[PDB]
């Protein structure tokens, strides 16, 4: 006479009309029933789960019309505000099912209640004795998943005396015994196991952990951040990898035996995969509004230090990168998108500031010495390489390493890492940036020798580089004076004068804060592409360059050269935020490249 | 079940067995011994097909029909005893099996991955390679206890389901009120890796049963027809039970489409006129992002090509692969065919070199080679390999087997891999002084390389601007024409080639022993270059070329493509002349080309009479 069939599957009590519930069960029925047109019946049939969204039920409809009472009846009742999904979405299938049949028995299993888009993000560092059986979102990565292994919640039991066998209900895993028996009549007991009947059903499980981000709170104390395990339920598992950005949302509850000394973990209840406010998103616009934006952007980085402004423009136009091309998908053989700048110059000239500066404005960053880390330390072992993925691994003291040198030609251009335990597959990305600095064999470099000699370095190591800066130190009258009177006052056209600053203006810099939530949008949203007019400049400057420097004593010019520079005049088009190759975009990336390149080897 | 459904099934048994399986059950009655065990093979497909019913009555539940069909191979070989003509050298045994094989090609019958908790009580094929291998172990089935307060014996047998433990019993099956070891079997334990070729995977425990022991080895691939069943835990009060999922073994292998060959073959059939035509297809799309370089891109197909192991009788056997060596100044595109041919081979291993320690070179738990079985093992930067390593090699490059015996324990294995090799030229590379000297590589190991190109950057004004042109327009494949190829077609045409076994002929062999004879001293022979290694990878060479045009015949073309091309790879001193690798281009015409080639060679090596059946051949097409 039950209108729901499935009461034993669901909610196990005595059928009385009474419950306050039923209101709630009317409410969820009639929701479901007018919005029923859009769901696949073959995907919830197999796998029972109906995404409800949140923001339907936050829309003011009959759901909080008939109760006004949904959220905090939600976050106070984890499971009897959940199952009434259940409840409804069950009956209204049986009843289409029936009317279809009817038309032109039913068996419908299990579903399950999946509500996801919780908008009050508790984040971890809160979540201590409180938040017990309260339910609450979460947000996080994934870096130990585990393997499988079944579990049983409803195995049955033996019967005495006569027969009419039971399928008790047994919670959570827990063994139990059954000291009474509805049955007809008469005494209980029956304690016997019978794991071979169908009646005993089973599930999987997995173990999953998650590491919180970097979120805010650049505390100086080495904490690691706290970790809360998760657990998945049915139907689930194998939709995550070691390394992800998920939002989980399920019930708080409590473990035992790790005896009153208990731990936390979360059961889930709703997993998704894969941002900026509002407020971001206008500022990113206003910086975007500036008329000259390359000054702003290349006099900001590091304010301390006076001079040297194409150093710091091409750090610059490390930090944001070039393009990735997928050419031909079906063999693709990729090919990497990222400069790699090396600084060699005398002591004291100041290359250890403009590196922590860059260092410090990126979306993920790490600074290594080269003393401390080995072979074993830069490579995987995770490597500094493999943390500094999608960002940059700027490394100092780099030429007195002496036996770490053939250890990073296949990362860096491999754009790739396999094991280095015998070299057995296994391999993981690694996107670097690497910025290295580093001193002659001879401590000061004299002026008339060979550039060769003075560096240390193969014909291997010293081509793979885009651009190796050299520097000198000598003593000026008027530069030393300027220099001077600026270090004092803080303890109180070619590309080389437009950028200089002339005394008497105001050229305030953009706080570092800003310009890291700058490069990121810069990074995911404009993918720039080279232009017909452009590289006709390239294509000369190449041409010139082999047939001048084939005869004379350089560093041999491969087809490498082209393709940097295609990689750099990339570079200066995310930066403006354009997706274009103007004429003068060519032609800036002329003067730069003649730094290191001819304009420097006389 | 109901009772007439298994006199049925049985009996639809028992007619197969003794229809179509007759001589197998006289060979088993015709064995010693009386009662050790001996199985039956039968097929599924045939039952199946032969009667509608029987395929539903097995696929739901999959253990009364093993038991009966024992029992109609049981009464079978009563029913031949009792008919039997020759009753002197038979014997009677009471123990027989069945294994069932031949299952249909269904998709949820022949799943790849491990069940996950919804395969209980269904019958499953799965495939994987081996890793852990227990020890012989004997179980006790079945006690035949003593008879307590009652009469008649019980015969109460063990579970599955619980590790094989025995029960208590107290509720005789006594009519009345009243209610109160010579036996043996097998067993093993074995744990299945799901193979990621197909595909990081999970482990299977298989448990195997009676004859199946013994029979299975650690690292090949096997292919097991067994149910799925769960086994339990003893139960403690007041926590998490355990369970696992196990497969219980019923049959064992030891396994390691027309329309491709129609495809082959029509493409190989309209190419009659043009011959070399097919070829240039073939080659231009290999590694399709480099242009020009024809001479790197024949060797690469070629070395990729293969040929056919010969071994002697006694204890003798000799190579049958070939190997490649590469140099060049850097900035010419040595990684991307490394890169490119890696994945076409279905097996193959890419390692850094100088990055990879002595655990992976050799032996140690598997390294590189030993784990390179039947495929590629790429290499790079030979330049500086470790020379301890880079010396330990020269065992298994030649001999295809190791041999040690590091601690006293003796071990042997097998490699058969083809090594691709690319090192820079440390010193600035001069045309003389040899690539012993440039590189500074010993004599030995400067011998069992079969081809080494070289390559070199000089003074040119057209090739600059034609790779500035292909690499700044990005026109990906200039040659807009949608012939191309796929790579799976690639994999395909280059895992089918591999199966032809060529045959030499008498006007080939000829042509390779004259020239060889006059290479060995012409006026410098070189100096490691002409030792009897040389003959024997000049017909190693000319066998794989004629895999990969679709004959079994090697004729004058083959040998006269293999002689240009390994005279060419020699550089410096030679008899016709050194071409640069790098500055050569398709030809528009491969016809006249090769007669040309064969006009210049066969003069000067006095094999005149052969010139004219050969222009008669080709005048005559
Ligand atoms: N242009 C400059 N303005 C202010 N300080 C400078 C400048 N150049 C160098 N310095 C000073 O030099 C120090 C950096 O030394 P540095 O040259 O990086 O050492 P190393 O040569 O070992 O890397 C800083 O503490 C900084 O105060
Ligand atoms: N013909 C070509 N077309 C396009 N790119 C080329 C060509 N030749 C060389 N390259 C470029 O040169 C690079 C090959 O470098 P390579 O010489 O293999 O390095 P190494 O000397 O360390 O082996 C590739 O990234 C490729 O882009
Ligand atoms: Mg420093
Ligand atoms: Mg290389």
């Amino acid at each position: 006479f039950i209108p729901y069939k499935g009461w034993k599957l669901y909610f196990s009590e005595v059928y009385s009309d009474s419950s306050p519930l039923i209101e709630k069960i009317q409410a969820f029925e009639k929701f479901f029933t007018r919005h029923i047109d859009l769901y696949d019946k073959d995907e919830i049939e197999r796998k029972g789960s109906i995404l409800v969204d949140f923001k339907e039920l936050t829309e003011g409809g009959e759901v909080t019309n008939l109760i006004p009472d949904i959220a905090t009846e939600l976050r106070d009742a984890p499971e009897k505000t959940l199952a009434c999904m259940g409840l409804a979405i069950h009956q209204v299938l049986t009843k289409d099912l029936e009317r279809h049949a009817a038309e032109l028995m039913v068996n419908v299993p299990h579903i399950h209640a999946r509500v996801y888009n919780y908008e009050p993000l508790t984040q971890l560092k809160n979540v201590r004795a409180n938040y017990y059986g309260k339910y609450i979102a979460l947000r996080g990565t994934v870096v130990r998943v585990s393997n499988i292994k079944p579990l049983c919640t409803k195995m049955a039991f033996l019967c005495a005396a006569c027969g009419e066998i039971q399928s008790f209900p047994l919670p959570d895993g827990k063994y139990s015994l059954p000291t009474k028996c509805p049955v007809p009549v008469c005494r209980g007991r029956s304690f016997t196991a019978l794991r071979s009947s169908p009646l005993t059903v089973t599930m999987d499980w997995q173990s999953i952990k998650i590491q919180e981000l970097m979120s805010d709170d650049q505390r100086e104390a080495g904490r690691i951040p706290r970790t809360i395990e998760c657990e998945l339920v049915h139907d689930l598992v194998d939709s995550c990898v070691p390394g992800d950005t998920v939002t989980i949302t399920g019930i708080v509850k409590v473990s035992n035996a790790e005896k009153c000394m208990f731990l936390l973990y979360i059961e889930a209840n709703s997993i998704s995969n894969s941002e900026f406010s509002l407020k971001d998103l206008y500022a990113i616009q206003e910086i975007q509004a500036e008329e000259n934006l390359f000054k702003l952007i290349v006099n900001s980085l590091c304010p301390v230090i006076f001079g040297h402004e194409l150093v710091k423009a091409g750090l610059a136009l490390a930090l944001f990168g070039g393009s990735q091309k997928y050419a031909d998908d079906k063999n693709r053989i990729p090919i990497r998108g990222d400069p790699h700048i090396l600084v060699v110059g005398d002591p004291g000239l100041g290359k250890s500031q403009m590196l922590q500066a860059a260092c410090n404005v990126a979306p993920r960053g790490v600074y290594v010495c080269g003393n401390t880390t080995t072979t074993s330390g830069l490579t995987v072992t995770a490597g500094a390489l493999v943390l500094g993925d999608q960002g940059i691994c700027g490394i100092d003291q780099f030429d007195k390493m002496g036996n770490q040198h053939q250890a990073l030609l296949e990362a860096m251009e491999q754009q790739s890492i396999s094991l280095a335990k015998a070299g057995v597959v296994c391999s993981l990305p690694a996107r670097t940036s690497i910025i290295a600095a580093a001193n002659p064999v001879g401590g000061h470099y004299n002026k008339a020798k060979t550039v060769s000699e003075n560096l240390k370095m193969g014909s291997a190591l010293l081509s793979r580089f885009d651009l190796v800066f050299i520097l000198l130190d000598t003593p000026n009258e008027h530069h030393d004076h300027l220099l001077s009177e600026h270090v004092i006052a803080i303890r109180a056209k070619p590309l080389s004068e437009r950028l200089k600053v002339v005394p008497g203006e105001t050229i305030d810099p953009i706080p570092h804060q800003l310009l890291r939530k700058y490069i990121g949008y810069a990074r995911q949203y404009v993918y720039p592409r080279l232009s017909t007019e452009a590289a006709r400049v390239l294509q000369d400057f190449y041409l010139e360059l082999r047939k001048q420097s084939q005869r004379l004593n350089s560093s041999p010019i491969t087809t490498r050269q082209l393709e940097s520079l295609i990689r750099l005049t990339e570079a200066r088009a995310r930066l403006e935020l354009r997706e274009e190759a103007t004429k003068e975009d060519a032609e800036d990336i002329v003067e730069i490249m003649k730094y290191s390149m001819l304009g420097t080897y006389s | 079940m109901n009772s007439d459904q298994v006199t049925l099934v049985g009996q639809v048994f028992e007619s197969y067995v003794s229809e179509y399986h007759k001589n197998d059950i006289l060979l088993i009655l015709k064995e010693r011994d009386e009662d050790a065990h001996y199985p039956v093979v039968v097929n599924a497909m045939t039952l199946f097909e032969t009667n509608m019913e029987i395929g539903e009555y097995f696929n739901m539940f999959p253990s009364e029909v093993l038991t009966i069909f024992d029992s109609a191979l049981r009464r079978s070989a009563l029913t031949i005893l009792q008919s039997l003509s020759q009753p002197e050298a038979v014997s009677m045994k009471q123990n027989l099996h069945a294994r069932i094989s031949g299952l249909p090609v269904c998709p949820e019958l022949v799943r790849e991955h491990i069940p996950k908790t919804k395969d209980v009580g269904h019958f499953l094929s799965v495939t994987g390679t081996v890793i852990r291998t227990s020890l012989v172990k004997v179980l006790e089935f079945e006690r035949d206890y003593m008879c307590n307060k009652c009469k008649h014996v019980f015969v109460i047998k063990a579970d599955f389901e619980q590790y094989y433990t025995f029960c208590r019993p107290s509720s005789c099956p006594s009519l009345e009120s009243c209610d109160s070891p010579t036996r043996c079997r097998d067993y093993q334990e074995i744990k299945i890796q799901e193979q990621v070729q197909r595909l990081i995977p999970r482990s299977m425990k298989v448990i195997l049963e009676d004859d199946l022991v013994d029979s299975c080895k650690s690292g090949d691939d096997l292919t097991i027809y067994g149910i799925v069943m769960q086994r339990w835990k003893p139960f403690q009060q007041d926590v998490r039970c355990e369970v696992e999922i196990v497969l219980k073994a019923n049959y064992i292998q030891v396994n390691n489409d027309e329309e491709v060959q129609k495809e082959f073959e029509d493409f190989w059939e309209y190419y009659k006129s043009d011959p070399f035509a097919g070829r240039n297809v073939i080659l231009a799309s290999l590694c399709p992002q480099v242009f020009g370089m024809y001479l790197v891109k024949l060797a690469v197909a070629m070395v990729l090509a293969g040929g056919i192991q010969r071994t002697d009788a006694t204890g003798t056997r000799v190579r049958g692969e070939s190997h490649l060596l590469l140099v060049g100044d850097p900035g010419t595109g040595k990684s991307q065919f490394l890169k490119y041919a890696a994945k076409i081979t279905p097996r193959s291993v890419l390692t850094t070199g100088i990055g990879s320690t002595s655990a992976g070179l050799t032996v140690t738990e598997a390294g590189a080679l030993v784990l390179a079985d039947a495929g590629l093992c790429c290499i790079d930067q030979f330049n500086s390999l470790k020379e301890h390593d880079r010396t330990s090699i020269h065992e298994a490059m030649e001999q295809q087997t190791i041999s040690v015996a590091k601690a006293g324990l003796v071990c042997k294995l097998n490699t058969r891999t083809t090594i691709l090799a690319a090192t820079n030229p440390k010193g600035q590379y001069d045309p003389q002084e040899s690539v012993s000297v440039n590189i500074a590589l010993g004599s030995p190991l400067l011998s069992r390389f079969d081809l080494i190109l070289v390559l070199l950057d000089t003074k040119n004004e057209d090739w600059d601007r034609i790779i500035s042109s292909f690499i700044l327009e990005n026109k990906g494949y200039p040659s807009k024409s949608e012939k191309l190829w796929s790579m799976e077609k690639m994999k395909t045409y280059f895992c089918l080639i591999r199966n032809l076994q060529p045959t030499l002929s008498d006007v080939g062999n000829q042509v390779l022993l004259r020239y060889y004879q006059m290479q060995r001293q012409s006026d410098c022979r070189n100096a490691a270059r002409t030792t009897i290694r040389l003959l024997e990878s000049l017909i190693r060479l000319a066998e794989a070329h004629a895999r990969l045009m679709f004959r079994d015949t090697v004729t004058l073309e083959d040998a006269i493509t293999v002689v240009s091309v390994m005279e060419s790879s020699m550089q410096g001193g030679a008899l016709l002349g050194g071409v640069n690798a790098l500055h050569t281009s398709f030809p528009e015409n491969p016809g006249e080309q090769y007669q040309r080639q064969c006009e210049l060679i066969l003069e000067k090596l006095e094999l005149q009479s052969l010139l004219s059946e050969e222009l008669r051949r080709l005048e005559r097409l």
